[PDB]
């Protein structure tokens, strides 16, 4: 009945020294029934990465919408959109549906190509921006993720250390949520290289 | 000349030529007569055929039990205006339980015709109407022009050669106004009036159209052998 | 040239020729007048008897707006009726929102703005009437005259139609000979005389006189038609003066 | 009523000319001269304040207008047409950009929006083209400093330096001889004042000349302190005194 | 009323021609020449800017060649402002298709859509037509490399090599002479520049008077790359082909 | 709310408490409920603060535009404009307004517009939650043609009792006097009116 | 949320806490609730956080255009009128509760605004879940003719009362001072009385702790030449 | 030659309908003048009542737009009243939306923008009027802003409009060349009205009675027009020195 | 309606759909075909609210047939599934949404691969080796999770499907009157007339 917990799933993002990380589980379900273990929730438009939790039809719709908008942006601006600018576009787009909203929890992650500064941001279903220095969480196990991140996180972690921290944050949070799991992906993002890693985890 | 292309243009002498041209269509139409006493009101109309195989074009239209008109000019325009009168008579009865006064019916027709003389895109109506009726103030006769001008009269005529009938009624004024409680004699006076406008042709059984309304007489139209009595 | 073929076009003079042509239709119409008296206004009009077949006293020309305003006009009669219909809508909406009956200066501008609006576009034709109107409100009596251009002013006396020059001269005499003012009953008598005198420009056909008035003392500030004995008395006074 | 002019008033003639656009350009040609010069560290736009009467207060008539904090505009041609275009340009910078992306548009894209409005007045029903040419100067993070010309047709072109209106042909020749890619902003202002003197008949001072720059950020004109990333507008209109100081070193 | 001032932009002549379309084509014949050549391994777009100035900022300037998406580009001949209206519409159509079907829009479908928009202005609305002719260069996985043109009438046709704008009669004859089916991109680059060099109304063909673009599968493995040439890169290819 | 308006010999006086509540919390203890819609036409507001502020702003706009065209509006006219808004939007509004004004021709007038949007011209009017407790007192103590000092005392004593018994009412007693002489604001503090 | 506004000698000061919640969970520990309508008109928002931000930016945008149109610096009464009419029209569905303060050519001003469109005037105001705690402090220590230093002190003390006593409020105090004839000074994190203590343990993992199935490079670059 | 009938460009880049609207402006044959004092703004205009049948109290070309703003019009009365009604509606709406009184210069800009639209849109004709707005603005002080059929507007130290505007303009120019200040250095508005009437008499070369003039005065927080008896008192003071 | 199943094997996609139509109290029909051919190599089965199912399926069919004629080209299964998803995602925020769940089985002639897409009435799309809607998956997925191989033949897929239907007939309370089975491969669409 509650649209934000029909399909399940989680996303988490973190900042490190000259890098950012964003990660998500791979489950899609119909309440109790597990339907897919390959439903990735992280997308990217140029060097800007977007994770989306919540109602899966809206996850797909918003990805298609932001691909649409960032493609037109690039054609007109003659440059790729930056994380700070894209964050405002997500907020604007969500608020235009104020009284008929998309039931989602978006998360933005990326590095500004000009300043080199790591950037992350989170939103509620209607556009309110949470721009944290440390970490952003979203999904049906957000409480669990808040608990993991608050204890595991420390500032200025090197890329390969940040990978271990965010991976352990996701995995252990997902294992305490019925509607999350069935695989996981972690993106490690540096100024001009991005590595994608699929994690081995329990499949119940 | 340069000022007759549309109804939205005055001439240098302050004339509206499109309205005057619409008035001309009435003069080409067949003659119809209207006259009244204090108890009854009568319409007499000369119907026109296309040829010997054709029917004679109807000239009189009923608007309500107490009101109706006769036409001269563009017949489809009379259908539009009579339909509007039927609706207005009907609105008055349904909403106010009131029979629409003949004078008020004239005011409504004036205002409807006026809007077509001051706006771009439209055109004036190309028909003249004679409205008779019996209401709370007795018998009435009205003459409508598509310029918007509506006039209350004892008697009148419109159409081709209508001047002959109009002069006759102007002479007979004192006689026919006194024909109270005698429908047949009032119609006789109307048939004699329309006869002053005939040339070459005479009033036959499928040529003549008569209508009457009065104190205890609903608006009724007579055609065919029903008018042989008056030929 | 061609500046006079379309409404709302400025000529090289800065003139709207279509509005000036509408004035020609007004000048072609019958004579109508208005007289401002001590506590009200009087309106009168010439009605040409085209034929004996016209029913006397039936084709009424003067029109009431609300219950306190009278309107008379010369030119295209249907155009005048259209303007009065709008005036009645304006007066109704004013009273609906503000409760009090529309003041005469307020009513004047409502007609003025509407007539002016018909000089702004080529998709409409200007009004072919000059309208004399007025009545009594909380600040007293008011008389106005409104032209095809939308132009209007307040008047002590007003006249329009074919016999306007004759009428104006008669009105000017009354203003000079009565600086203190004219009574309502006097104004009715004078209005009858002026129409009879102005009928010389239309002397071919005979006519019918029609008078109305609004007076604080005589009609309680309501618009009424002059009828019966008071009308005959005014006709007699008028006939005596022309002989 | 109703607008019954739903058809184009600008149409192709047998020779392929769009008459109304050509005639609009003729109106621009009669207009007072305005110019723009781009330097390495800024842009300058300038024009003459042709006062219609000495009783008129010409400071109340702004020929050089701020569109965004980092973008300014000047014109040649019909003043009233310019004024409404400035209103529309200021609004479209918000409605079609700032309310979406949370930042002011880059110069080239605001120019693109103004151009679109001018193009539509050339094709839409019942309207004439705008009788102005615009010079729009601005700065943005990724494109740097830039200068654009927009014409009645809606066409726009980027310039290193240019002039429009009355004495544009002579002014453009003057600018070709003086412009190089190593000019500092003060050098460009100096050249602007020299160029503008040639097309001005009467008084030539700070009160008869209108001049503005796109240069360094002005934290003193921001109106608030406390946010490090907000450093103030790059658009600045020079005062009457500031112009006169540079007319002594002329 | 208003009828007096109506030019009636959407009527036939007695000969069955559309006045405004014909006159718009007359306008386009004075625009700078644009050429498109299709090869087996790519497409070339070359176009001449109209009598420029030394003070024009060329490296940030665009009047001829526009990107519609990553696979399709257009060369413009006519009113630049009119072209940008249509270009923006085409960019939106391409994205609408991508959102709906999750595949890049086939070249012809985009061309047909823009051409239908042009057609509408000739049949209804009483507005003037767009004074623009396009050359469409694009790639999709159905027909591969494709060249199209459209004009103010809304008619479109496919080509191996084509020109629009000024001196198309002379340009088309030169292309018809030297074009061969087994031609390669590097050869097509040379043909396009040689044709412009001969048909130009200017005294000589230099880098500052040109816009240039290639669409190549010269992108690392089975994918397509668009290359809008920079001023220095146009200068180099002019020296390489021996024109300057 | 405890609001009232009272006509007297020289004109009319409006009175009000200053308490605005959200449940039992006093969101504002120094509220001004006496509101100017024209120079010498004011109103007392009761009900939803959003609604009555929105209505009063629209009326002020209407009377400002009336004045520019037709000169000073009557108190009856101001009451009519209030009524039109309250009657036509009765489904969506919770507003109880008392309109008071001074003409030179009509002198002091009071109109009350309750929930339904009806209009009632009265010698004096009381409204708001606190008015229930002073129907008896006001009916017994009101006289026509009182002096300024008597009317100030009548309102002060009346609203004192309304405040004493109604928890929703309180704070200071504000008053606005409307006469030929002009517009005078009065304020009375708790230490004054509580000992009455 | 706790937000306050306090008038003083030559201007007005507003303050706010920095905690934003989603039920009982703290979403952001250092949230920015002081919003800029114009350079010298600032407002603080409680209620639906997207609404307070959205309504502030819309009116702020229209205020900027109005300022350019009229060639005048924006007025607080204009921001107030535009905000209340917008909120009334939406009948309380836009859940924005605002304290609007600022300086303009008319002087210094302080207003509050409820979500339904009603406004009020005052020398001291408070809004949000911690408004009762804050108002207790304001009613205890407010006086007429406060100095700038006294008003900043009173405003932050009122926010502290909300921080310590209201569960809906916490973390830091943000302040903005608007004085007549001066630039508005935004003091972000004016007080920081809630820094977390050092943890007992480091939770940095040994590298290779997480089990991995597949690795791959993600192509973020555009289609390449040659 | 339909480029002369509607507002489209002629081959010279001119708008003839706009130019002809400027000519309609002088159809009333009335001259107006406006000046600024220290605390006030004064506007005077000729009053001509050619018909004895007219009520002279209703003949006026000065309008009270708002409490603070006054407007004098040069042009036919129908177009004048059209502009007046619209200005009144705009001023009232402004106060409702933005919570403060519409400034004189802002209203002028708004009416000028409306005029600009009539010069660009074909279906609407220009109004054949010139509008002079006056007030004592709360930010800018005494203010004169004038609008025309081209959509042009600007502020003025002083201004004149009508058939004989040039004579009045030069007279005013010469005075301000002497004084070297942007206003009439006088405390009371009565003396600023006396200055305005005196310099109109000098420029036109005609004497005025109380019924030949029409006067409007703007002070802080109100604009008002003078009665015939107030003007008479002004004329008496002028004659007595 | 009730049970719809799908399985993608080596070289084909197999769709199985129940034959029963029940109007509350009575079974009105036992031979109903709950499928529509969208294009020569694309089949769509459906289940949901009465009326809306057939109305939606035929509407989609008409649109894909229109595209095929306009372009003289068959859309890929991926492209068709995306079009269908968008229509349902549009529908869910309408005045009265389509209450319809679909499976799309297609053979991509370009990639020479079978493809199975599962889309629910909200517009939730997933590509799967095997799928179902309603309660069908609750009974059959444990069997498919055990026996499924990506290199299965069509005959092995039909046998695994028979085991799924047998489990449904055993443990489901409703009588769905058997299933109609259709195969989608490189040669097009055909019906298995004995199952
Ligand atoms: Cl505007
Ligand atoms: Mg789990
Ligand atoms: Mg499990
Ligand atoms: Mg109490
Ligand atoms: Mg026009």
């Amino acid at each position: 009945s509650d649209p934000s917990s029909i399909n399940g799933g989680i996303v988490v993002a973190m900042t490190g020294k000259d890098c950012v990380a964003i990660a998500c589980d791979l489950r899609l379900g119909s309440q109790s029934l597990g339907v897919s273990n390959k439903f990735e929730k992280i997308f990217h438009y140029g060097h800007v990465f977007l994770g989306i939790t919540g109602l899966a039809t809206d996850v797909t719709t918003l990805n298609e919408m932001f691909r649409y908008k960032t493609n037109l942006y690039k054609l007109k601006e003659e440059r790729a959109i930056e994380p700070e600018t894209f964050t405002q576009l997500v907020s604007s787009s969500l608020y235009e549906r104020r009284f008929g909203p998309y039931f989602v929890g978006p998360v933005v992650a990326g590095i500004n190509s000009k300043s080199g500064k790591p950037f992350i941001a989170g939103f509620d279903l209607i556009g309110c921006i949470d721009e944290a220095k440390d970490f952003i969480v979203s999904g049906t196990a957000s409480d669990q993720l808040f608990g993991m991140c608050e204890s595991l996180y420390e500032p200025n972690l090197e890329p390969e250390d940040l990978f271990e921290t965010i991976s352990q944050a996701l995995l252990n949070a997902a294992d305490r949520d019925a509607l999350s799991g069935w695989g996981a992906v972690v993106y490690i993002i540096k100024k001009d290289e991005v590595v994608k890693r699929y994690l081995k985890m329990r499949q119940d | 000349n340069n000022y007759d292309g549309d109804t939205v243009t005055f001439s240098p002498t302050g004339r509206l030529f499109q309205v005057e041209y619409a008035l001309e269509a009435i003069k080409q139409g067949s003659v119809t007569v209207g006259l009244r006493s204090n108890t009854h009101a009568v319409l007499v109309a000369l119907k026109r055929n296309a040829d010997e195989l054709s029917s004679y074009q109807k000239k009189i239209i009923k608007c309500d039990e107490h009101m109706g008109l006769s036409l001269a000019g563009l017949a489809p325009d009379a259908r539009v205006l009579s339909n509007y009168l039927r609706q207005q008579c009907n609105y008055s009865s349904l909403v106010f339980n009131r029979k629409l006064a003949v004078e008020r019916a004239g005011h409504l027709l004036c205002d409807k015709a006026q809007k077509n003389t001051q706006s771009y895109g439209g055109r004036p109506y190309g028909v003249g109407l004679l409205i008779i009726g019996y209401d709370k103030s007795g018998a009435h006769l009205l003459e409508f022009q598509p310029s918007g001008n509506v006039t209350e009269l004892y008697g009148t005529a419109i159409g081709a050669r209508s001047q002959g009938a109009k002069t006759y009624l102007e002479r007979t004024l004192d006689t026919f106004i006194k024909i109270d409680g005698n429908p047949d004699e009032l119609i006789k006076a109307g048939v004699e009036a329309i006869s002053q406008s005939l040339r070459d042709e005479s009033l036959t059984v499928d040529n003549l159209s008569i209508a009457i309304v009065g104190k205890d007489t609903p608006f009724t139209i007579y055609d065919g052998e029903a008018v042989a009595k008056y030929i | 040239t061609g500046y006079d073929l379309s409404n709302s076009v400025f000529s090289p003079d800065g003139r709207n020729f279509q509005v000036e042509y509408a004035v020609k239709a007004v000048e072609n119409g019958t004579t109508s007048i208005g007289i401002k008296c001590n506590d009200g206004v009087v309106f009168a009009v010439e009605k040409l008897i085209t034929s004996k077949l016209l029913v006397p006293q039936k084709n009424v020309k003067i029109q009431v707006v609300d219950r306190h305003i009278g309107c008379v006009y010369s030119g295209l009669i249907p155009d005048g009726r259209h303007l009065v219909n709008r005036g009645r809508e304006e007066a109704a909406s004013f009273k609906k929102l503000y409760k009090t009956p529309i003041p005469i200066p307020a009513f004047a501008d409502r007609l003025g703005q509407y007539v002016q609006a018909h000089t702004l576009y080529n998709s409409v034709r200007p009004f072919g009437v000059s309208t004399i109107f007025g009545g009594v409100d909380k600040n007293g009596a008011h008389l106005y005259m409104l032209e095809p251009s939308g132009s209007y002013w307040g008047y002590k006396g007003a006249a329009t139609g074919k016999g306007r020059q004759s009428a104006k001269a008669e009105l000017e005499k009354l203003v000079d000979h009565h600086p203190e003012g004219l009574s309502a009953r006097e104004a009715v008598k004078q209005a009858a005389k002026i129409i009879y005198l102005a009928h010389e420009d239309n002397k071919e056909k005979d006519f019918e006189l029609e008078i109305s008035w609004c007076s604080l003392s005589e009609t309680n500030g309501l618009h009424k038609f002059v009828k019966g004995d008071l009308l005959q008395e005014a006709i007699d006074f008028a006939q005596k003066e022309i002989n | 009523m109703t607008d019954r002019y739903s058809f184009s008033l600008t149409t192709f003639s047998p020779s392929g000319k769009l008459g109304q656009i050509d005639y609009a350009l003729t109106a621009v040609k009669q207009g007072v001269t305005s110019l723009g010069i781009k330097a390495t560290n800024g842009v300058v736009i300038a024009t003459e304040k042709k006062s219609s009467s000495p009783l008129a207060m010409s400071e109340t008539l702004s020929k050089v207008s701020l569109l965004t904090p980092d973008i300014g505009a000047v014109y040649s041609g019909m003043g009233p047409d310019y004024r409404v275009l400035v209103d529309k340009s200021r609004k479209v910078a918000h409605t079609s950009y700032k309310r979406i992306y949370g930042e002011y548009p880059p110069t080239k894209l605001l120019v693109s929006e103004v151009a679109k409005i001018m193009q539509e007045a050339t094709q839409s029903g019942g309207v004439r083209p705008f009788g102005v040419s615009l010079l729009i100067a601005g700065h943005d993070e990724f494109n740097g400093f830039s200068l654009y010309q927009v014409d009645p047709s809606g066409s726009y072109f980027p310039w290193k330096a240019t002039a429009i209106g009355k004495g544009s042909v002579a002014a453009k020749t003057f600018l070709e001889k003086r412009w190089n890619d190593e000019l500092e902003l003060e050098d460009a202002i100096h050249i602007a004042l020299l160029t503008l003197k040639e097309s001005v008949e009467g008084e030539f001072n700070g009160d008869t000349i209108e001049l503005a720059i796109i240069g360094d950020e002005n934290p003193d004109l921001l109106g608030y302190t406390g946010i490090p990333t907000d450093k103030g507008p790059r658009f600045r209109k020079l005062t009457s005194q500031e112009i006169n100081d540079r007319l002594e070193a002329l | 009323g208003s009828r007096r001032y109506d030019s009636r932009t959407t009527i036939f002549s007695p000969e069955g021609r559309l006045y405004q379309v014909e006159y718009a084509l007359e306008s386009i014949s004075h625009a700078g020449t644009a050429i498109g050549i299709m090869a087996s391994d790519g497409i070339v777009l070359a176009a001449e800017r109209k009598v420029t100035s030394t003070l024009l900022e060329q490296d940030t300037s665009t009047e001829k060649l526009y990107k519609l998406n990553d696979k399709i580009a257009v060369a413009v001949a006519g009113l630049t402002a009119d072209a940008e209206i249509l270009i923006n519409t085409a960019r939106i159509h391409a994205q609408n298709y991508l959102k709906t079907y999750n595949e890049d829009i086939p070249v012809e479908i985009l061309v047909r859509r823009l051409s239908d928009i042009k057609q509408g202005y000739t049949q209804h609305g009483g507005l003037r037509p767009f004074g623009v002719s396009f050359i469409y260069a694009g790639y999709d996985d159905r027909y591969g490399y494709q060249l199209y043109t459209s004009n103010p009438s809304g008619n479109y046709t496919g080509w191996k090599a084509i020109s629009v704008g000024a001196n198309t009669s002379a340009a088309q004859t030169l292309l018809q002479m030297d074009y061969k089916d087994d031609m390669k991109v590097d050869d097509a680059i040379e043909l396009a520049l040689k044709t412009l060099s001969k048909t130009t109304d200017s005294s000589a063909l230099t880098y500052d008077r040109l816009e240039f673009a290639t669409i190549r599968k010269g992108a690392n493995d089975g994918e397509v790359y668009q290359k809008i040439f920079k001023p220095q890169e146009i200068k180099d290819i002019l020296v390489k082909t021996g024109i300057t | 709310t405890s609001i009232m308006a009272v006509t007297f010999k020289d004109g009319v006086i409006l009175g009000a408490d200053s308490r605005t509540t959200t449940g039992a919390y006093i969101a504002n203890r120094v509220t001004d409920k006496l509101t100017r819609v024209h120079d010498k036409i004011w109103c007392c507001r009761s009900g939803s603060a959003a609604d009555t502020q929105a209505i009063a702003d629209i009326v002020q706009y209407h009377l400002e535009l009336y004045t520019s065209q037709y000169g000073t509006p009557s108190t009856e006219t101001a009451a009519s404009v209030f009524k039109e808004l309250c009657y036509e939007n009765k489904d969506n509004l919770t507003a109880g307004i008392i309109v008071a004004g001074y003409d030179d021709k009509n002198k002091g007038e009071v109109y009350t517009i309750p929930l339904g949007g009806s209009v009632h011209k009265l010698p004096y009017a009381i409204a708001g939650s606190g008015s229930t407790f002073i129907y008896g007192y006001c009916d017994k103590n009101f006289r026509e043609n009182m002096s300024k000092e008597e009317t100030v005392d009548f309102i002060k004593h009346s609203l004192s009792q309304a405040i004493k018994w109604d928890g929703s009412s309180g704070g200071v007693i504000r008053m606005v006097v409307l006469t030929a002489a002009g517009v005078e604001r009065l304020i009375f503090y708790p230490d004054e009116y509580e000992q009455l | 949320t706790t937000i306050v506004g306090v008038k003083f000698n030559n201007g007005v000061v507003i303050a706010a806490d920095t905690r934003s919640t989603q039920g009982p969970i703290v979403a952001d520990k250092n949230c920015a609730k002081l919003h800029r309508i114009s350079p010298k008109i600032w407002c603080a928002g409680a209620g639906t956080a997207a609404d307070t931000e959205a309504v502030t930016q819309l009116i702020g945008s229209n205020i900027e255009l109005h300022s350019l149109y009229t060639s005048r610096e924006p007025r607080v009464v204009s921001a107030l009128q535009m905000l209340k009419q917008h909120l009334f029209k939406y009948q309380g569905h836009i859940g924005a509760y605002l304290i609007v303060a600022g300086v303009d050519p008319t002087g210094s001003h302080l207003f509050s605004i409820d979500a339904h469109g009603s406004t009020d005037v005052g020398y001291y105001l408070s809004l949000g879940s911690g408004s009762l705690a804050a108002m207790a402090v304001l009613e205890s220590h407010w006086k007429q003719d406060l100095t700038k230093e006294e008003a900043i002190k009173l405003a932050s003390d009122a926010i502290q009362a909300g921080i310590w006593n209201d569960l809906g409020s916490g973390s830091n105090v943000d302040v903005c001072v608007m004085e007549i004839g001066k630039d508005a000074e935004y003091l972000r994190n004016y007080l920081t009385p809630n820094v977390r203590e050092e943890k007992q343990k480091s939770y940095k993992f040994p590298r290779g702790t997480t089990a991995v199935l597949k690795e791959s490079i993600v192509n973020i670059c555009d289609i390449q030449e040659e | 030659g339909y480029d002369r009938h509607i507002t489209i460009f002629s081959p010279e880049g001119r708008l003839y309908q706009v130019e002809y609207a400027f000519k309609a402006t002088n159809q009333t044959n009335i001259n107006s003048l406006a000046v600024r004092g220290k605390d006030c703004t004064v506007v005077i205009s000729q009053k001509k009542v050619p018909d004895k049948l007219l009520d002279p109290t209703t003949v006026s070309y000065i309008f009270c737009i708002s409490r603070t703003i006054g407007m004098v019009v040069n042009g036919p009365i129908p177009d004048a009243r059209n502009a007046a009604l619209r200005a009144k509606a705009e001023a009232a709406e402004f106060r409702y939306k933005y919570g403060y009184d519409m400034p004189c210069d802002v209203l002028a800009k708004r009416m000028a923008n409306l005029s600009q639209i009539y010069t660009q849109r074909a279906y609407m004709r220009p109004l054949g009027v010139i509008l002079t707005f006056v007030s004592v603005d709360e930010e800018l002080g005494p203010s004169i802003y004038k609008t025309d059929p081209a959509g042009y507007y600007v502020g003025y130290k002083a201004t004149a409009t009508g058939p004989k505007q040039q004579e009045i303009t030069t007279n005013l120019e010469n005075h301000f060349k002497k004084s070297k200040i942007d206003h009439i250095n006088e405390e009371s508005w009565e003396k600023v009205v006396e200055f305005a009437i005196t310099h109109m008499i000098d420029a036109l070369g005609t004497e005025f009675s109380k019924n030949d003039l029409e006067v409007g005065v703007a002070t802080k927080d109100k604009f008002f027009t003078l009665s015939a008896e107030n003007i008479e008192e002004r004329l008496v003071a002028i004659a007595e020195q | 309606m009730d049970i719809i199943l799908g399985i993608r094997v080596q070289d084909s996609v197999i769709l199985a759909s129940s034959k029963a139509v029940t109007r509350g109290i009575s079974v009105l029909k036992d031979s109903d075909d709950k499928t529509r051919q969208l294009s020569p190599h694309t089949l769509m089965s459906f289940a949901g609210e009465a009326g809306d199912t057939v109305q939606f399926a035929e509407y989609i069919q008409a649109n894909i047939q229109l595209y095929s004629i306009r372009e003289d080209y068959e859309l890929s299964p991926q492209a068709v599934s995306s079009f269908v998803r968008q229509e349902l995602a549009k529908s869910i925020r309408s005045r009265r949404p389509y209450q319809v769940n679909v499976l799309i089985g297609g053979y991509d002639k370009k990639k020479n691969k079978p493809e199975l897409y599962q889309i629910d009435y909200l517009g939730t799309k997933v590509e799967l080796p095997y799928g179902a809607h309603g309660y069908s998956g609750f009974y059959t997925f444990s069997l498919l999770d055990h026996h499924y191989r990506p290199d299965m033949t069509t005959e092995e897929g039909l046998d695994l499907l028979k085991l799924c239907v047998q489990e449904l007939e055993k443990r489901m309370p409703m009588d769905f009157k058997g299933v109609i089975v259709k195969i989608v491969d490189k040669d097009g669409i055909r019906q298995v007339d004995d199952f």
